[PDB]
């Protein structure tokens, strides 16, 4: 049947970037029409591949990752970037083959009091590896004395909330992001485009 | 108890190199964001560079390609290597604990970096003698003129620290020649002119100049 | 590039009064605003983060308010320790930027300066340069005008001024004005005079000396 791109792009709620979601796409027909013809995306950047030409290639599996960041940080969703998002939340490899799609979602993810449901990781001793997901909420020990699970001096909660508000400037507003990556294993190809049909 | 102590500032020619160091205690350097912020003399604050907890590195546009921030955790030290220095880089440089690349919650004491073509020069110390006329039962003024030195700083004391009341040591001003000069004055009772001795102690460490100038009413 | 503008540039109040300092941002930074305090010769110290939250150990008389492009730092009952320079800093957009600072000065009653003049020493004269020094001691306010008159000719372009920080104990200022000239030029003139205009003087004060007396 058709690949379920709609339930990724049109999901009611998105994940926080630190706990980014990933949908494994297999054994379906993928028509990328829906995406590249739709003039609804402020970001549609593809690497080592073209959207025009995806519809006639075959892959073993496709991964669709999705999360919310602020517009300021959409530039960090790219190969070779650094920054809090790239270093501690979601990391693309330098040889990334895929596409990065994003759109402004102020009308869905901002609240008047501030939406404190979307978070990002602020402290981490080392950078994530490509496609690594770290969902720890352990108190960050910034000094030598153990924190014993209590926030305080040199003991920081590792996550911070975006607090998206509709009044915010467009650099601070929430953006929904979908990252499509294409993997070619030594195995049969299960995700292709369409073509002609008999009867 | 957080402590940060910077070291390494001094006089350097344009195009030269320096390495500033910041000795830190009270937290784990390798575990924190840390920043260098600079302040030109009499001017405001400018962020220079930041190292993230995970090791990523960022720089202000004016120093990109010339400055490099780094850390050594076993020595608990933060470093700023400055190359191809320009005159505009003259400033006090502050080491700072950085909370998540947002604000600077702990600061060091600063270290002065002077980038100039002018050579080191020790000061000449001249007396400002108490007036002939002053007033029989009033107050008189005397002091020391500390002229033509480079770079900053000089220290001035009176009577080896014993005299502090009424002392004004003025901020140094750059003269046309590119050298600093400065005066230190003190007001005292005129009666005291004949009974107390007044000596200004001038030290200029960049040139290893030390002077003790006795200031006396001048022969008429 | 976010530019922060602080107002006013200088603010002069008595101990016990309320101080209100303004920071204005060229763009919205929404709450990502911090306030720092800096005394002369010392390092800055964090006062307030998130536009309203006090840092550890900061007394309650410091409070921050505002958002977006307009922020305010209030000190409720000014203590002597509180007279310093205050800096706003934004961290809504890279790179982080500071405002140019607001200086908080102690206000007191007018005090006229005491004026002294110093001819060049003979030791300095033997090296070919003559420096004439004029000293304005312990005055308020800081605005003063010093005018050099050599043989009743107004001298311009060859003098430099330096002003102390406000004194800890009487809250006055002191000022030095230095006139520099060559030995030959110094011996070309006879009467050297410093003329001082200040609010605390109903008429300008002149201190003078004759060269070689
Ligand atoms: C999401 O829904 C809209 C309207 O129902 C539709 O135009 C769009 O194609 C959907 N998204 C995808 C990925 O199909």
């Amino acid at each position: 049947n058709l690949c379920p791109f709609g339930e990724v792009f049109n999901a009611t709620r998105f994940a926080s970037v630190y706990a980014w979601n990933r949908k494994r796409i297999s054994n379906c027909v993928a028509d990328y029409s829906v995406l590249y013809n739709s003039a609804s995306f402020s970001t549609f950047k593809c690497y080592g591949v073209s959207p025009t030409k995806l519809n006639d290639l075959c892959f073993t599996n496709v991964y669709a990752d999705s999360f919310v960041i602020r517009g300021d940080e959409v530039r960090q969703i790219a190969p070779g970037q650094t920054g809090k998002i790239a270093d501690y939340n979601y990391k693309l490899p330098d040889d990334f083959t895929g596409c990065v799609i994003a759109w402004n979602s102020n009308n869905l993810d901002s609240k008047v009091g501030g939406n404190y449901n979307y978070l990002y990781r602020l402290f981490r001793k080392s950078n994530l590896k490509p496609f690594e997901r770290d969902i720890s909420t352990e108190i960050y020990q910034a000094g030598s004395t153990p924190c014993n699970g209590v926030e305080g001096f040199n003991c920081y909660f590792p996550l911070q909330s975006y607090g998206f508000q509709p009044t915010n400037g467009v650099g601070y507003q929430p953006y929904r992001v979908v990252v499509l990556s294409f993997e070619l294993l030594h195995a049969p190809a299960t995700v292709c485009g369409p073509k002609k049909s008999t009867n | 108890q957080v402590q940060l102590v910077e070291s390494g500032g001094g006089l350097i020619q344009p195009g030269g190199s320096l390495r500033l160091s910041c000795a830190a205690s009270g937290f784990t350097v390798s575990s924190n964001y840390m920043s260098w912020v600079r302040q030109a003399p009499g001017k405001g604050l400018e962020w220079v560079s930041v190292i993230y907890s995970g090791g990523s590195t960022f720089y202000a546009d004016s120093v990109k390609g010339r400055f490099t921030i780094s850390r050594d955790n076993s020595k608990s030290t933060l470093y700023l290597q400055m190359n191809s220095l320009r005159v505009e880089d003259t400033a006090v440089y502050y080491c700072a604990r950085d909370f998540g690349d947002f604000y600077f919650d702990y600061w060091g004491q600063g270290t002065l970096v002077t980038v100039s073509s002018a050579s080191t020069k020790g000061p000449s110390v001249f007396p400002l003698a108490p007036s002939s006329k002053s007033t029989s039962g009033g107050t008189a003024a005397l002091g020391c003129l500390v002229k033509d030195y480079f770079p900053e700083p000089v220290t001035v004391s009176w009577n080896s620290g014993a005299l502090t009341s009424g002392v004004h040591t003025f901020p140094a001003v750059l003269q046309s020649s590119g050298l600093y000069s400065l005066s230190s004055v003190v007001t005292v009772p005129s009666s005291s002119l004949g009974t107390q001795t007044y000596i200004c102690n001038v030290n200029h460490k960049p040139s290893n100049t030390k002077v003790d100038k006795k200031v006396e009413p001048k022969s008429c | 590039e976010i530019v922060l503008t602080q107002s006013p540039g200088t603010l002069s109040l008595s101990p016990g009064e309320r101080a209100t300092l303004s920071c204005r941002a060229s763009q919205s930074v929404s709450s990502y605003l911090a306030w720092y305090q800096q005394k002369p010769g010392q390092a800055p110290r964090l006062l307030i983060y998130g536009a309203s939250s006090r840092a550890t150990g900061i007394p309650d008389r410091f409070s921050g308010s505002g958002s977006g492009t307009d922020f305010t730092l209030t000190i409720s009952r000014l203590e002597p320790e509180d007279f310093a320079v205050y800096y706003c800093q934004q961290y809504g957009s890279s790179p982080r930027t500071f405002g140019q600072g607001t200086k908080l000065e102690i206000k007191r009653t007018v005090a006229a300066p005491s004026v002294f003049i110093f001819p060049p020493s003979d030791e300095q004269l033997k090296s070919g340069t003559a420096s004439v020094v004029c000293l304005l001691n312990n005055f308020y306010p800081r605005e003063a005008k010093v005018q050099w008159k050599v043989d009743n000719a107004l001298q311009s372009g060859n003098s430099q001024e330096s002003v102390t920080e406000q004194d800890s104990k009487d809250s006055t200022y002191s000022l030095s004005s230095t006139l520099t000239l060559s030995k030959a030029d110094y011996e070309k003139h006879k009467v050297y005079a410093c003329e001082v205009t200040h609010q605390g003087l109903s008429s300008p004060v002149t201190k003078s000396f004759n060269r070689g007396e």
